[PDB]
């Protein structure tokens, strides 16, 4: 029983390509949900104006020019 | 038998060296190389001292470090442009 | 059995000898030619082009003209 | 509502940036008493409630303005 | 409960300079009173729904697992979630 | 007053004394050889103490006339670059002597004599400041190493490996010698300090640089010529491999640092992408080929090519982080790699085999060896707190500043380096025992425990406080970074 | 007192792994448990002192890597964020 | 230890049962006590003092 | 087994239980205590507190670098 | 478990796999131990007493006290 030449590296119900297709579908679920989130456009539906800080949006306290 | 204390180096450009034809007087060339290395190390240590100043300004001030350490941060970043053998920004010494 | 030396096996020893005597095992087939002409002739060229172009783009960002790397 | 907390007193209390908003004057005593009570969640209630009410007032005052601006946007488009 | 006030309170100085949040992207105040009370109760409703589903599938059920023995898609769907979304199998074969 | 003359004469006296001693007195030969090696090591350590670290001038300079008109002469001197190489090459010899302590009765006096002549020849290589004599001692190492490989080889393959190594070294050597001759004829002399102040015409820089690269790249195997190293390394005694990997692989990089990076500053810049390309693929290819090797000594021998090709990325970066951090890697590699071959030598001396298949479960029978083997496995895979990480990280920060892409490719070296380094340890040490193959064991003896001690101490001392070594080099490596530059 | 927080587990490991043959299966457990527990109580004082007392401590032992400007010394930084992780990590480690 | 059909079940010691019951009772009492204090707040029926 | 009783390991081996582990355990504590003293003394010397504490903290008993770096403009 | 004396009177296996010498005798040293131990002692003595006593000559010290001097002369 001579040993194999590649005798140094040695989910049975699925194949590599079929399981890759399943993984691609699973990740396409995330991609489609992201596209739906883009389509929702939640940015234009914000219920409050952007917060405005005093002293010119705290320019001096944030490192701005004195 | 070297004298006790820190090393002493003459801080002056070696006379006889001309940038027009550097490969003219070999001794002035090596002296100039050593001298230039010495001032580049001086610049490096000055940048390190400024870095220490910024380091202890960030910790002592705290939240107010944006307005109190602005003066030091810009000095340190101005002094780190011409450090030496670093990024492609090389000083014209 | 008063010896520390291994009881070497014929199968393992022959397999190791075959794996170490692979120098004389080419047939110069299309697989070897394509393999050595791609992963030994093209990947180095691709990498060299990568570093050369990285240097070129570093040079152009600072405004200095390109350096003659030849 | 006009600012009461000036710049030098906010820096002395070391109020975190972003919390130096319109209601910062009420935040200084609240932060003083939080430290003196080890940040316990049941000791400083009178100070906390005033600051929370001020913050709620700011949030309501901004949402009302945003509602007005959206009403103005919706009025112009459909009345073209 | 003890650390709720010091860490996620409004304007707390517990963190001091450890954490920096820029004034522009600060939405902690609106997180409390800017949203309908339904949003603050979604996790509880979903937790109750999940608990009810788990009880109805485990403690008392007809055990319709015969679907897993007659539906080819159900068996493959069961294998997909069980085998870590087919990461170990696919990643091994295609990279390692 | 300790100078370079006594350090070089000590191995001479050691080899002469054993030359005229009867072979029946086996004890006296071993004692005198070990004493000579230890005295040389202490001499080097003393030379470290009195080393000035504020001047770029060569220190402890000594001169001896060679040609009648003083055109070429024996100029010996050390600087911040070659001091640690001298210390390492004097420290490795006593370990090599101690390796063959038990079986020395069969080798005889010709073993210690060969190793002492080796030490004599390698000390002068790192100390020569003359281009021609650096070549003379550069290629004088072949004879002792040829004898070591052939006379005391393992199997009959020793004839082939010695021939192959000798042929490669010769073909590099003469193509370098032609360039050395052309430099001598044009300039007039071969003194390094004079050759560093002579302007070379731009056309002659490329040819001379290529000719120098031909000889150096063989001894720092880049890509086309790393086929002699595995065979000659495996067909070598346990102490023979320590010399080949510990020091003989450091000639190419030292030759680049001393005679290439300075004498041609313009040529070095033009060929920088070429060296980056060869080193990047060598790191990727060799660290990947290592996974599919089955010989214990052929896996570690492939761990040196990846590490030594990571050094040539550091040297050609031409900054303090790069050049300065590349020196620490070679000192670290000279200790980590040479310690790994001691671990393999321990396994081979007891069980006369090297295939990884026969080894397994040694954690339950040789625990001290497993603890020591694991520690050097961590060092080989660039763990922080070890001397390898300091050199490995300093090279990366020295190359990222010059080219982000080459620092990215070289960063995958530690990805693959950590793969086979631990995977080998799992096979050899961890697992179940195989009583069918091998059943008698013996853990490390007194010699093996004591031999590994300086490696253990010298690996963390450089790994947690490398400031001792670094501060002795910055004055010397900074003058190396800029030579043609004047701004 | 702050170096003890970091180095007590190291000393316990260095004792229980180098001289475990003299302590056995009980002494080796006692050494590590006692060292980690003392580190945990020291982390409790560190929390009372830095997080609640609002006085961070900065401790530098020696320079580790000193290139031209690649300075990464052996420095320890205890601020509000660090102390929370201390009282979590060390307490969980002592309980484990 | 009670045997029904060969198999026996060792009765747990008093310390374990008492501790488990006490901890569970403490959890329930704490949940109800918290629901008494700020239960209306999370329901949105009443702000603490905001309005 | 029978051969693992003939193997010397630093950790002690399988099911190690020396006859005098009580005495050895007491010595190990005392050794750890003796090496922890210089570490504590070293820590109290190299530690820096730029900010005065809100309330008297125990570290003021031994540490002396409280409010020292307030003049950061003259740092090295 | 925590009170019963142990059974292993002495640690299993000899240290460095060397049998203890004859009673009332001593481990006879090998021919290499004494030179190696005196070498290892002299190495520690030279490095600890030499590196810590050599003057702090460096380019990160002279340059430091030159930069610290020119940094204040600019004011
Ligand atoms: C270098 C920087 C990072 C340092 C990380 C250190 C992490 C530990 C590294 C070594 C761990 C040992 C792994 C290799 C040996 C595998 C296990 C072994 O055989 O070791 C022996 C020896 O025991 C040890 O593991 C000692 C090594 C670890 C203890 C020393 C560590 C000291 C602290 C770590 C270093 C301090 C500084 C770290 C920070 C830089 C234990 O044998 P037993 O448990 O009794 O079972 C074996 C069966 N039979 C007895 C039959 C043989
Ligand atoms: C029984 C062992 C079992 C296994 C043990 C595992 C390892 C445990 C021991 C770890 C190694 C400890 C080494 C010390 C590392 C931390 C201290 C760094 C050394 C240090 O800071 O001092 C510098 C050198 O002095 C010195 O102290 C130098 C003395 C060091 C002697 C080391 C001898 C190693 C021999 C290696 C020979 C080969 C060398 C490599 C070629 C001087 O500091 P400074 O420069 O700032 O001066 C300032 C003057 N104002």
């Amino acid at each position: 029983k001579p040993l194999s030449v590649n005798d140094e590296l040695m989910a049975d119900t699925v194949g590599k390509y079929e399981a890759l297709a399943w993984l691609s579908g699973g990740l396409g679920f995330f991609v489609g949900l992201g596209l739906l989130a883009v389509l929702n456009d939640k940015a234009s539906k914000v219920p409050f104006t952007p917060r405005v800080y005093p002293y010119d949006n705290l320019r001096v306290e944030l490192g701005g020019e004195p | 038998g070297r004298k006790k204390g820190l090393p002493e180096f003459e801080e002056s450009a070696p006379d006889g060296f001309d940038p027009e034809n550097p490969y003219k007087d070999p001794v002035a060339m090596v002296e100039m190389r050593e001298h230039i290395v010495r001032e580049k190390w001086i610049q490096i240590e000055k940048a390190k001292i400024l870095r220490e100043k910024v380091k202890w300004c960030y910790r002592v001030e705290g939240v107010n470090h944006y307005q109190k350490c602005r003066h030091l941060v810009q000095q340190y970043l101005d002094s780190t442009r011409g450090v030496g053998w670093g990024k492609d920004h090389r000083p014209i010494s | 059995g008063g010896g520390m030396e291994t009881n070497k096996n014929k199968f393992i020893e022959d397999w190791g000898s075959a794996r170490e005597n692979l120098e004389h095992n080419f047939r110069w087939t299309r697989r070897n030619f394509a393999l050595i002409g791609i992963f030994g002739i093209a990947l180095p060229i691709i990498v060299y082009k990568g570093i050369v172009k990285d240097f070129h783009m570093q040079d152009e960002d600072a405004g200095r003209p390109h350096r003659k790397f030849l | 509502k006009k600012m009461i907390a000036t710049q030098e007193e906010m820096s002395a209390a070391k109020i975190a940036l972003g919390s130096r908003d319109m209601c910062a004057h009420l935040l200084i005593p609240l932060n003083k008493c939080r430290q003196a009570e080890f940040y316990l969640p049941w000791k400083c209630e009178d100070e906390r409630h005033v600051y929370e009410k001020c913050e709620y007032e700011l949030v309501m005052e901004r949402m009302l303005a945003m509602k007005k601006i959206r009403e103005e946007e919706a009025l112009a488009k459909q009345n073209k | 409960y003890l650390a709720k006030d010091m860490m996620i309170g409004l304007g707390t100085n517990f963190w001091a300079n450890s954490l920096l949040v820029l004034p522009k992207n600060e939405i902690l105040a609106e997180s409390e009173f800017a949203a309908p009370t339904i949003i603050k109760l979604i996790p509880i409703l979903f937790s109750t729904l999940g608990a009810f589903v788990a009880y109805n599938v485990n403690l008392v059920a007809d055990q319709f697992q015969r679907a897993f023995q007659t539906s080819t898609f159900c068996n493959r769907l069961y294998s997909f979630f069980n085998k870590r979304w087919f990461f170990d199998q696919v990643l091994n074969d295609f990279l390692v | 007053y300790f100078n370079l003359s006594g350090l070089i004469l000590c191995p001479v006296l050691g080899s002469i004394i054993l030359l005229f001693i009867p072979n029946s007195r086996i004890r006296l030969i071993r004692l005198i050889g070990l004493c000579a090696s230890l005295i040389t090591f202490l001499y080097s350590l003393v030379l470290w103490i009195q080393f000035d670290s504020s001047t770029a001038k060569f220190q402890f300079v000594e001169s001896l006339r060679w040609l009648p008109y003083e055109n070429i002469n024996f100029y010996l001197g050390i600087d911040g670059i070659s001091l640690f190489f001298v210390i390492l090459t004097t420290f490795l010899i006593p370990i090599c002597i101690l390796v063959g302590w038990s079986g020395m009765r069969s080798y005889g006096k010709e073993y210690i004599i060969a190793f002492l002549i080796c030490e004599f020849l390698m000390i002068a290589v790192f100390c020569m400041l003359d281009l021609l004599l650096f070549y003379v001692f550069f290629e004088s190492v072949l004879i002792p190493m040829f004898i070591i490989i052939g006379v005391w080889g393992s199997r009959q393959r020793k004839i082939k490996a010695a021939y192959q190594f000798f042929l490669y070294t010769l073909l590099g050597s003469l193509f370098m010698l032609l360039a050395i001759l052309l430099i001598l004829f044009q300039t007039g002399t071969t003194d390094l300090q004079i050759l560093l102040t002579t302007e070379f015409s731009e056309r002659r820089q490329i040819f001379l640089w290529i000719a120098f690269f031909a000889s150096f790249a063989v001894k720092v195997p880049m890509v086309p010529v790393h086929i002699w190293l595995p065979e000659a390394h495996v067909e070598a005694p346990t102490a023979g491999s320590v010399i080949l990997a510990g020091i003989l692989l450091k000639f190419g990089t030292y030759g680049f640092l001393r005679f290439s990076i300075p004498m041609f500053p313009e040529a070095t810049l033009c060929f920088t992408p070429f060296i980056y390309t060869l080193s990047a693929i060598a790191i990727i290819y060799t660290s990947l080929t290592t996974l599919r090797q089955i010989d214990l000594k052929k896996i570690i021998a492939y761990s040196s090519v990846a590490h030594m090709n990571l050094v040539t990325i550091g040297m050609f970066s031409l900054n303090i982080q790069g050049i300065g951090g590349s020196i620490l890697l070679m000192l670290s590699h000279g200790l980590v790699s040479s310690a790994l071959f001691l671990c393999v030598g321990v396994l081979y001396d007891r069980h006369k085999t090297r295939l990884v298949r026969y080894y397994g479960g040694l954690v339950s029978t040789m625990p001290n060896f497993s603890t020591i083997f694991f520690f050097f496995t961590l060092a080989n895979m660039s763990l922080p707190g070890t001397s390898s990480f300091i050199g490995e990280f300093l090279i990366l920060v020295g190359a990222f500043q010059r080219n982000s892409l080459v620092a990215t490719l070289a960063a995958l070296g530690m990805i693959l380096g950590a793969a086979y380094s631990l995977w080998l340890y799992n096979r050899v040490v961890s697992g179940n025992l195989k009583p069918d193959f091998l059943h008698k064991f013996s853990d490390l003896n007194g010699r093996e425990v004591f031999i590994f001690i300086p490696f253990l101490v010298g690996l963390v001392w450089m790994g947690v406080y490398p400031k001792v070594f670094l501060d002795c080099m910055h004055t010397s490596v900074s003058n190396l970074v800029q030579h043609g530059k004047f701004h | 007192m702050y170096l003890l927080i970091v180095f007590l587990p190291l000393l316990g490991s260095s004792v229980a792994g180098f001289f475990g043959r003299f302590l056995g299966s009980e002494g080796s457990a006692i050494m590590t448990t006692t060292c980690v527990s003392f580190s945990s109580i020291l982390s409790l004082i560190a929390f009372y002192e830095v997080a609640l007392g609002a006085s961070a401590c900065y401790l530098r032992i020696a320079p580790w890597i000193s290139s031209e400007m690649f300075d990464a010394s052996w420095g320890f930084l205890f601020d509000s964020l660090t102390v929370v992780m201390l009282i979590v990590v060390t307490f969980i480690s002592s309980l484990v | 230890g009670i045997t029904y059909k060969g198999v026996t079940v060792h009765t747990p010691k008093t310390w374990h049962t008492v501790t488990g019951k006490g901890l569970c009772a403490v959890m329930w009492f704490w949940i109800l006590y918290r629901a008494k204090q700020d239960g209306p707040v999370v329901m949105g029926w009443r702000h603490p003092w905001d309005g | 087994g029978d051969f693992r009783a003939k193997v010397w390991s630093m950790t002690g081996g399988p099911n190690c239980r020396p006859k005098h582990w009580r005495r050895n355990t007491a010595i190990a504590m005392f050794g750890v205590f003796l090496v922890c003293i210089p570490i504590a003394k070293l820590s109290a010397k190299l530690e820096q507190r730029p900010h005065m504490p809100v309330r008297p903290i125990p570290s003021q008993i031994w540490c002396k670098n409280f409010g020292t770096k307030d003049d950061y403009e003259k740092e090295h | 478990r925590w009170a019963t004396p142990g059974h292993e009177e002495r640690p299993k296996g000899y240290f460095m796999n060397r049998t203890p010498p004859a009673p009332g005798q001593s481990r006879k040293w090998e021919d290499w131990e004494l030179p190696c131990y005196i070498t290892s002692f002299l190495t520690i003595v030279i490095l600890g007493v030499g590196l810590n006593a050599k003057p702090d000559l460096s380019i990160e010290t002279w340059a430091h006290q030159k930069a610290l001097e020119r940094l204040e002369m600019e004011k």
